[PDB]
C-alpha cells in the first residue's frame, strides 16, 4: 500500500524484494507484542483482585481522591479522571469506516491519511477499564492488608497499626504514631487534596 | 599485512583480528560446448534469392 | 482501505479460521464473507467466532478485552477475558491475622545473559 | 546475599538461592517463606496498666476470646505480656483504642518471696 | 512493600505508595516522612558512671 499504491505494474516490480517488508513487519509485530506485555509487567503483578471496601473509619485517612469514584461511566477515581483528561490521544477508539473517510475528504483527516497510505494503528489487549480495575484491586490490597497481600495470603490489619509498622520501619517508634495520630491523618489529607490540584 | 591494510596502519597492537578467510584459486580452465560439427545456415538467411 | 487480520487455531489441529475486519463496524460490510458468527468489538468485525458469555483465561489475543480460543465438534469462541481470580479481605479497625504456620516455596527464575557472536565476509 | 526487595528474588519472603547453568544463560532457584495457615485475632495499639501506656517492643497485642498475648508479627506464638515485652510511653489518655490488661511484672514476686 | 533505596520512592523516608493509571503510563504517588522542626543539643558518644 505504502510503496505501489494499488499499482499493478509496481506491485509485480516490488516482488523483487519481498523478503524485505516481511523483514520490516517481523520487526514491527515483535514491537506490538511487546507493548502489550509491558503493561501486564507493571500492573497485572497479583491475579488477586481484591474489591474496594465500602469507606469506613480508616482512623481519619482519607482515600477517597485514589479510589474509584462509583457515580462515573468510568470508575475512574478522582485523580485519575484528571489524569486522563490531561494526555490528548491521536484520535478516538480504533474503528474508523471508509465511509467515514469517503465522506470527510475536505476534512484533510490525517488519520484517513496515513490509512490509505497502507499505516495502520492497532488497539491495546487491556483496556482502560482493565487497568483502572488493576489499580483498584493493588489499592484495596494495601489499604486492608499492607504488603501482606504481595507475600503470599492477605493479611488483614488495622489501618492505624498498619502505620505503626511503617514507621517501625523508618526508624521513628510507634508510639509517635499513635501519640500524634491526628495530625499524621490530616497531614495525609491535606496532602492528597494538594496533588490532584 | 592483510591486519595491517584493513586497519589503515603500520602499527598493530595486541589482540586478535579477524583475517578475510581462507581462499584458493583456480588452477586450470573447463569449456564444455556440446559436440557440434555444422555451420549454421547463414548463406541460406543471408545470401537468399 | 485495510484492517485485516486472522485468528488461526493450529493447521495442525483445524483449519477453521476467524477473520477480523478492524474498520468494519456491520452495525456489502468490506469483508471477503459473512457465514453468521458475526461479533462486534472495539477491534473490528469478527467473523467466524462464537461470542461466549464466559470469561477464560487468555489464548490467542484479539484486542480490547477480547481473547479467543479453540473449544468444544470443536469451534473458535470469543469472549472477555478474565483478569484475575475474585477475592476478598473484610478490613475492620479492631482486628488481625496472623500466620501460625508456613510453607517452603522454591521458584524458577530464567535469563538469557549471552546471544550468538558472529562474523561477516563482506566481500 | 539476602535481598529484602520484594518479589526481586521470588514471590514470598527470600531466604536464599541456587543458580543454574543453562546454554546461553542463567536459572535461578529461589528459596522463600510463604505464611500458610491463619487465624483471626482481636486486636489493640496499647495496653493500659496502672493508667501508664504499653506498646510491645518486637510483637503485637493479641486477643483470643479471653486473653491478652503479644506475638512475633509474622508468627503465632503467644507470649505473656509482661513489663518485659513492651515500653511504656505517655499515658492511657491520649491512645486511640487503649484495651486495659495486666503488664505482669516478674521482679515483684522475687521482692515478696 | 516499602523500601529504603534512597530517593527510589519519593524524597524523604518511604511509607507507602498508591499507584494511578494513566493513558500509556503509570502515576505514582508516594507517601513519606519528613523530619521538620530540629534542635540543638550537645552530645557526646558515652556515659560514665562507676
Ligand atoms: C474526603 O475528602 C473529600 C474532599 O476531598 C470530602 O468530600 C467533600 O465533602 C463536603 C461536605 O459534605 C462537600 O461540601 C464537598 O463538596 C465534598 N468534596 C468533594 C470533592 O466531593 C469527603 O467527605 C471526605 N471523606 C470522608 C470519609 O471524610
Ligand atoms: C508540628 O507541626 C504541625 C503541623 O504539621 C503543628 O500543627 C498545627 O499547629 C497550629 C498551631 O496550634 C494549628 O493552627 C494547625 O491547625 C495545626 N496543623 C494541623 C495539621 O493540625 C504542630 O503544632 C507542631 N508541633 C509540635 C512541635 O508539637
Ligand atoms: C486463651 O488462652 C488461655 C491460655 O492458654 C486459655 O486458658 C487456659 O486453658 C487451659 C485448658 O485448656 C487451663 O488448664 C489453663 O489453666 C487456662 N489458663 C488460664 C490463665 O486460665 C483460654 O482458655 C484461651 N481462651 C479461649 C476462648 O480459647
Ligand atoms: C553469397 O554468394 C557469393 C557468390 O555470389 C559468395 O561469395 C558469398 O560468400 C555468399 N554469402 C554467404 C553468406 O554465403
Ligand atoms: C458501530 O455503530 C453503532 C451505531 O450503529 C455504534 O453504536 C457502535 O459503537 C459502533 N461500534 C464500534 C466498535 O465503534
Ligand atoms: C471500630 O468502629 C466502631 C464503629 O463502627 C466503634 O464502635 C469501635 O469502638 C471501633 N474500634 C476501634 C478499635 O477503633
Amino acid at each position: 500500500m505504502y510503496i505501489c499504491g494499488d499499482s499493478t505494474e509496481c506491485s509485480n516490480l516490488l516482488l523483487q524484494y519481498g523478503s524485505f517488508c516481511t523483514q520490516l513487519n517481523r520487526a514491527l509485530t515483535g514491537i506490538a507484542v511487546e507493548q502489550d506485555k509491558n503493561t501486564q509487567e507493571v500492573f497485572a503483578q497479583v491475579k488477586q483482585i481484591y474489591k474496594t471496601p465500602p469507606i469506613k473509619d480508616f482512623g481519619g485517612f482519607n482515600f477517597s481522591q485514589i479510589l474509584p469514584d462509583p457515580s462515573k461511566p468510568s470508575k475512574r477515581s478522582p485523580i485519575e479522571d484528571l489524569l486522563f483528561n490531561k494526555v490528548t490521544l491521536a484520535d478516538a477508539g480504533f474503528i474508523k469506516q471508509y465511509g467515514d473517510c469517503l465522506g470527510d475528504i475536505a476534512a484533510r483527516d490525517l488519520i484517513c491519511a496515513q490509512k490509505f497510505n497502507g499505516l495502520t494503528v492497532l488497539p491495546p489487549l487491556l483496556t482502560d477499564e482493565m487497568i483502572a480495575q488493576y489499580t483498584s484491586a493493588l489499592l484495596a490490597g494495601t489499604i486492608c492488608s499492607g504488603w501482606t497481600f504481595g507475600a503470599g495470603p492477605a493479611l488483614q490489619i488495622p489501618f492505624p497499626m498498619q502505620m505503626a509498622y511503617r514507621f517501625n520501619g523508618i526508624g521513628v517508634t510507634q508510639n509517635v504514631l499513635y501519640e500524634n495520630q491526628k495530625l499524621i491523618a490530616n497531614q495525609f489529607n491535606s496532602a492528597i487534596g494538594k496533588i490532584q490540584d | 599485512s592483510e591486519t595491517k591494510c584493513t586497519l589503515k596502519s603500520f602499527t598493530v597492537e595486541k589482540g586478535i583480528y579477524q583475517t578475510s578467510n581462507f581462499r584458493v584459486q583456480p588452477t586450470e580452465s573447463i569449456v564444455r560446448f556440446p559436440n557440434i560439427t555444422n555451420l549454421c545456415p547463414f548463406g541460406e538467411v543471408f545470401n537468399a534469392t | 482501505f485495510g484492517g485485516v487480520s486472522v485468528i488461526t487455531p493450529g493447521t495442525n489441529t483445524s483449519n477453521q479460521v476467524a477473520v477480523l475486519y478492524q474498520d468494519v463496524n456491520c452495525t456489502t460490510w468490506r469483508v471477503y464473507s459473512t457465514g453468521s458468527n458475526v461479533f462486534q468489538t472495539r477491534a473490528g468485525c469478527l467473523i467466524g467466532a462464537e461470542h461466549v458469555n464466559n470469561s477464560y483465561e487468555c489464548d490467542i489475543p484479539i484486542g480490547a478485552g477480547i481473547c479467543a480460543s479453540y473449544q468444544t465438534s470443536q469451534s473458535i469462541i470469543a469472549y472477555t477475558m478474565s483478569l484475575g481470580a475474585e477475592n476478598s479481605c473484610a478490613y475492620s479497625n479492631n482486628s488481625i491475622a496472623i500466620p501460625t504456620n508456613f510453607t517452603i516455596s522454591v521458584t524458577t527464575e530464567i535469563l538469557p545473559v549471552s546471544m550468538t557472536k558472529t562474523s561477516v565476509d563482506c566481500t | 546475599g539476602q535481598s529484602k526487595r520484594v518479589d526481586f528474588c521470588g514471590k514470598g519472603y527470600h531466604l536464599m538461592s541456587f543458580p543454574q547453568s543453562a546454554p546461553h544463560g542463567v536459572v535461578f532457584l529461589h528459596v522463600t517463606y510463604v505464611p500458610a495457615q491463619e487465624k483471626n485475632f482481636t486486636t489493640a495499639p496499647a495496653i493500659c496498666h496502672d493508667g501508664k501506656a504499653h506498646f510491645p517492643r518486637e510483637g503485637v497485642f493479641v486477643s483470643n476470646g479471653t486473653h491478652w498475648f503479644v506475638t512475633q508479627r509474622n508468627f503465632y506464638e503467644p507470649q505473656i505480656i509482661t513489663t518485659d515485652n513492651t515500653f511504656v510511653s505517655g499515658n492511657c489518655d491520649v491512645v486511640i483504642g487503649i484495651v486495659n490488661n495486666t503488664v505482669y511484672d516478674p521482679l515483684q514476686p522475687e521482692l515478696d518471696s
